[PDB]
RNA sequence: UCUGGUGACUAUAGCAAGGAGGUCACACCUGUUCCCAUGCCGAACACAGAAGUUAAGGUCUUUAGCGACGAUGGUAGCCAACUUACGUUCCGCUAGAGUAGAACGUUGCCAGGC
RNA sequence: CUGGGGCGGUCGCCUCCUAAAAGGUAACGGAGGCGCUCAAAGGUUCCCUAGAAUGGUUGGAAAUCAUUCAUAGAGUGUAA
RNA sequence: UUAUUGGAGGUAGAGCACUGUUUGGACGAGGCCGAAUUCAGACAAACUCCGAAUGCCAAUUAAUU
C-alpha cells in the first residue's frame, strides 16, 4: 500500500505524453477531501504490483510529491490494443 | 434495359440570415428568410406572410435568446 | 443467412472503414473472445460459415455469441454492362468491424479448448484477429 | 377520486396568453385588475419600466363599507379614476387579468370610464 | 368550380371576380362590395 | 368514523354519470330517441353524446369511435338516483357483489359486458338497453369504496 | 417588518418525500331568487352568501431519492506544416462528447396594507 | 438528351438526401408529390386540450369511456 | 492580410432522449405454452438530448499593405 508520484509540470504538448507513455510512465490526476487539483505521474509495474493486494477497490498511500494521501481507483482509461493503461484518477478517500 | 425514375427536383430557394448582427440597417429591410419560425422577431421587427423577419426602423440588428431554446432578432433605433 | 427482417431504403452508401471501433471492445458475455486488429467488410455468408466450422468442433459443448450483425445491404451489377444506367439489386449484406472490436465469444469449455475453437474460426475470416480473456484490473 | 383543480392557476395561464400583445408604456399604462372572493384591487403599472404609479382596493379604510357586493366596485374605480385623475388620466388600456369581462370588472371598467378615463 | 363575376347595379364595370363550387352552391351569390365611382359598401349581384 | 382526522377527510360521492350503450341509430333511427327517453324517465336529463354505459372504468370489448348518449347526474337528482337504485333497481337484481377497477366503457379498453333496463321493464319500452351506472366517488381506495358500497346502500 | 399584488433572471428556480402551520389575508364550504351559464350537470362560468373548516390547495421547515447545472485531467476529430504516401506517421494550434469530483431546494424590481 | 447509334425511358413546377455546420453546386445518382380544393378549410371575439391495464358483448386483448399517465405520444384538406 | 470582439449554422466525431434495425436475458396472453416489460450491449446518407476545427457575415479601433 505505497506509491511514489512526481508532480507534473504545466501545458504538456503531445509529443510530450507521447514520450512519457513510451517509457513506463503514466499520466495521472489528484482531487478529493481535504485537497485541490493536482497532476502527477506514477510507474505502470509499480501501480499494477500494488493493485494485487487491495484489488479493484482498495485504499492505498501515494507520495504527492512530500506528502502522503489515502485515495482509490475511481476511472482508469484503458486501451485494448497492446493492453496499456492510459490514465489513472485517484479520489481521496478521507 | 434498366431504366430510371429518379430525375427530377425543385429550384432552391436562397434562405438564411441577409443581415450580420451589430450592422446598420433601414426600415423595410430583410433580414431572415425561414419556412415556419425558427426565429421569433424582437422590438421594430415584425413578421412577412411567408414568415420573412424585416426591420421598420433604422438602426443596428441584434441577435438574443428568448426563454431557453429559442432565439429572437430585435433591432434598435440608437445610431 | 443472418438479415434484417425489413429496411426503409433497400441502397445504401458503403459505411467508411476508418478510425478505431467506436464500442464493443470488451468481452462481457462469455470469458474467451476473438479480437479483430484489421479493418475490413464481414459478409453474412462468411459470418455463418465460421459459426459452423466452431459449433462442429465443439460438438454443442457451451454457449457461443455473435456480436456483429450485418446491417447494411450491397448492389452488385450482373453480367458487367455497359457504366450508367442506375442502382443495381441488393446481393447480399455486410458489415464493417474496425481494430479493437471483439467478433465471438465462447464460454462453458476448457480454455485450451476455446482457443483452438477460436482459431478454427480466423482461417473463414478476412481479418488478423488475436486470443482474447476477460480483463479485470 | 375526481381530483378539483386551482382556480388561480388556470386564470394566471389566461391572463399570460392575453399579456402576449398588451402592455402599458407611460402616455399608456395598463390598468391590472385583481379580483379575489372578499375584495377587488387595482392599480396603474407601466411594463416599459416596471413600476406602479396608483392603487384602488375595496378592503381599503376609505372603501370598507356594508354594500350589496358589487357596488364597492364601482366605488373603487371611481376611487382610482380621481388618483389618476391628478396625474395621467388619458388614453390607458385596460387589462382584465384572466377573469370574464361581464360581472363585477364590468362595473368597475365602466365606472371609470363615466369619470372621463379617455379608455 | 367555375368562375364567378358579380355584377353592379349603379357601378356597371366587373371590377369584381371570384370562385365557387356549382355543385355545392348552385344559388346566386349576394355579396356586399364596394364601388369606388359610387364609394359606398354596395350590394352585388352574381350575373 | 375510521380515524378521520379532521371533519373534511370523510370520503364523498364525487358524480353519477349513466346512459345507454350504442344504441346504434345507423340502423335505429327510433331507438336513439327512445333510450334518449327511457334516460330520461329516470332523471329527466337531456341526453348528450359519452359513453357513460359502465360498471365502473373501461376493461371490456373493443371498437371505439362509437355514436352513443351519455347523463350527467351529480346533485340531489344523485340522492333520488340512489334511492330509485335500492327501489326499482333491486327489484330484478337481488345480488351485492364488490368491486373497484373498471368494466364497461386508465381506461379506453371496452364498452360491453352491462346491464339490460331492469327498471325501465316493457311497460313503456320497445327494447332492453345495457346502461350500466358508473360510479364516482372521492374515495381515495379501493376497498375503502368497497367500506362505502355496504355503507349507508346494498353491499 | 409581514404576507399579498405585478414584473426581471437559463429549472441552481422542477418533481418527489418527511414535516409544521396560518386563518391578517387566501382557500374551502352554503345556495340558485338575482345578471349569466352548460352542446345537460350551477362540474366549470356567474351572482348571492360565507355557517363551519385547515382536511385539501396552501406558506414556512427538512432531505439531494429523482430531474436540471456540471471544474480539472486526459483524447476522438481537426487547421497548418514535414515525411513517406493517407486503413497513415510525426511536430505545432484549437481542443469536444461520455464520464469522475462537485454545486443546487433561486436570486431581483415596484405598490400597498401591514 | 444518350458512357457510339438504335430500342426503351424521360422533357414544366414543389420537398428531402447526396452537399463537405453561410449561400450555391453535377450524373440515365437515391426517395416522394403537383396540373387543386374551401362560402367556411376565410375574418374577428370568446372558451376549451394518444398508448398501457381491472364489474368479462368467450370476449379482436382499441362501443362513443371513468380519470392515472397524458407531455403532447396527437392533430393539421394534400408529399416532405 | 493580421489582431480584438460579436453573431448566424447542425458537418467530423460522439450518443441512444425520438424514428427504424439488432443480440442475449427477461413476456404470458389456453381445457398447456405462443402476441413481453425491464437489465445489459450494438447500428444509421434521408435517427439526434448533444457538438468541434475550419470557412462565412459584420463591427471597431490598432498595425502593416
Amino acid at each position: 500500500a505505497s506509491l511514489k508520484s512526481i508532480i507534473r509540470q504545466g501545458k504538456q504538448t503531445r509529443s510530450d505524453l507521447k514520450q512519457l507513455r513510451k517509457s513506463g510512465k503514466v499520466p495521472a490526476v489528484v482531487y478529493g477531501y481535504g485537497t485541490k487539483n493536482v497532476s502527477v505521474k506514477v510507474d505502470e509495474v509499480e501501480f499494477i504490483k500494488v493493485i494485487r493486494e487491495v484489488g479493484r477497490n482498495g485504499v492505498i498511500e501515494l507520495g504527492v510529491g512530500s506528502k502522503t494521501i489515502k485515495v482509490m481507483v475511481a476511472d482508469y482509461q484503458f486501451d485494448p490494443l497492446k493492453n496499456q493503461i492510459t490514465h489513472i484518477d485517484f479520489l481521496a478517500i478521507n | 434495359v434498366s431504366s430510371t425514375k429518379n430525375g427530377r427536383d425543385s429550384e432552391s430557394k436562397r434562405l438564411g440570415a441577409k443581415r450580420a448582427d451589430g450592422q446598420f440597417v433601414t426600415g423595410g429591410s430583410i433580414l431572415y428568410r425561414q419556412r415556419g419560425t425558427k426565429i421569433y422577431p424582437g422590438e421594430n421587427v415584425g413578421r412577412g406572410g411567408d414568415d420573412t423577419l424585416f426591420a421598420k426602423i433604422d438602426g443596428v440588428v441584434k441577435f438574443e435568446r428568448k426563454g431557453r431554446d429559442k432565439k429572437q432578432v430585435s433591432v434598435y433605433a440608437v445610431a | 443467412m443472418l438479415l434484417p427482417k425489413r429496411v426503409k431504403y433497400r441502397r445504401q452508401h458503403r459505411p467508411k472503414t476508418t478510425g478505431r471501433s467506436k464500442g464493443g471492445n470488451y468481452v462481457t458475455f462469455g470469458e474467451f473472445g476473438l479480437q479483430a486488429t484489421t479493418t475490413s467488410w464481414i459478409t453474412s455468408r462468411q459470418i455463418e460459415s465460421a459459426r459452423i466450422a466452431m459449433t462442429r468442433y465443439m460438438k454443442r459443448g457451451g454457449k457461443v455469441w455473435i456480436k456483429i450483425f450485418p446491417h447494411t445491404p450491397y448492389t452488385k451489377k450482373p453480367l458487367e454492362v455497359r457504366m450508367g444506367a442506375g442502382k443495381g439489386a441488393v446481393e447480399g449484406w455486410i458489415a464493417v468491424v474496425k481494430p479493437g472490436r471483439i467478433l465471438f465469444e465462447v464460454a462453458g469449455v476448457s480454455e485450451e479448448v476455446a482457443r483452438e475453437a477460436l482459431r478454427l474460426a480466423s482461417h473463414k475470416l478476412p481479418v488478423k484477429t488475436k486470443f482474447v480473456k476477460r480483463e479485470e484490473l | 377520486m375526481i381530483s378539483k383543480i386551482d382556480k388561480n392557476k388556470v386564470r394566471l395561464k389566461r391572463h399570460a396568453r392575453v399579456r402576449t400583445n398588451l402592455s402599458g408604456t407611460a402616455e399608456k399604462p395598463r390598468l391590472n385588475v385583481y379580483r379575489s372572493n372578499k375584495h377587488i384591487y387595482a392599480q396603474i403599472i407601466d411594463d416599459n419600466k416596471g413600476v406602479t404609479l396608483a392603487q384602488a382596493s375595496s378592503k381599503d379604510s376609505d372603501i370598507a363599507t356594508t354594500a350589496t357586493k358589487v357596488e364597492l366596485a364601482t366605488k373603487v374605480g371611481e376611487a382610482i379614476a380621481k388618483k389618476a385623475a391628478d396625474k395621467g388620466i388619458k388614453e390607458i388600456v385596460f387589462d382584465r387579468g384572466g377573469y370574464l369581462y361581464h360581472g363585477r370588472v364590468k362595473a368597475l371598467a365602466e365606472a371609470a370610464r363615466e369619470s372621463g378615463l379617455e379608455f | 368550380r367555375v368562375n364567378v363575376t358579380l355584377a353592379c347595379t349603379e357601378c356597371g364595370d366587373r371590377n369584381y371576380i371570384t370562385t365557387k363550387n356549382k355543385r355545392n352552391n348552385p344559388e346566386r351569390i349576394e355579396m356586399k362590395k364596394y364601388c369606388p365611382r359610387l364609394n359606398k359598401y354596395t350590394l352585388h349581384r352574381e350575373t | 368514523k375510521f380515524n378521520y382526522s379532521s371533519v373534511m377527510e370523510v370520503p364523498k360521492i364525487d358524480k353519477i354519470v349513466v346512459n345507454m350503450g350504442v344504441g346504434d341509430a345507423v340502423q335505429n333511427s327510433k331507438v336513439l330517441d327512445n333510450a334518449v327517453e327511457e334516460l330520461e324517465l329516470i332523471t329527466g336529463q337531456k341526453p348528450l353524446v359519452t359513453k357513460a354505459k359502465k360498471s365502473i372504468a373501461t376493461f371490456r370489448l373493443r371498437e371505439g369511435m362509437p355514436i352513443g348518449a351519455k347523463v350527467t347526474l351529480r346533485g340531489e337528482r344523485m340522492y333520488e338516483f340512489l334511492d330509485k337504485l335500492i327501489s326499482v333497481s333491486l327489484p330484478r337484481v337481488r345480488d351485492f357483489q364488490g368491486v373497484s377497477k373498471k368494466a364497461f366503457d386508465n381506461y379506453t379498453l371496452g364498452v360491453k359486458e352491462q346491464l339490460i333496463f331492469p327498471e325501465i321493464d316493457y311497460d313503456k319500452v320497445s327494447k332492453v338497453r345495457g346502461m350500466d351506472i358508473v360510479i364516482v366517488t372521492t374515495a381515495n381506495t379501493d376497498e375503502e369504496a368497497r367500506e362505502l358500497l355496504a355503507n349507508f346502500g346494498m353491499p
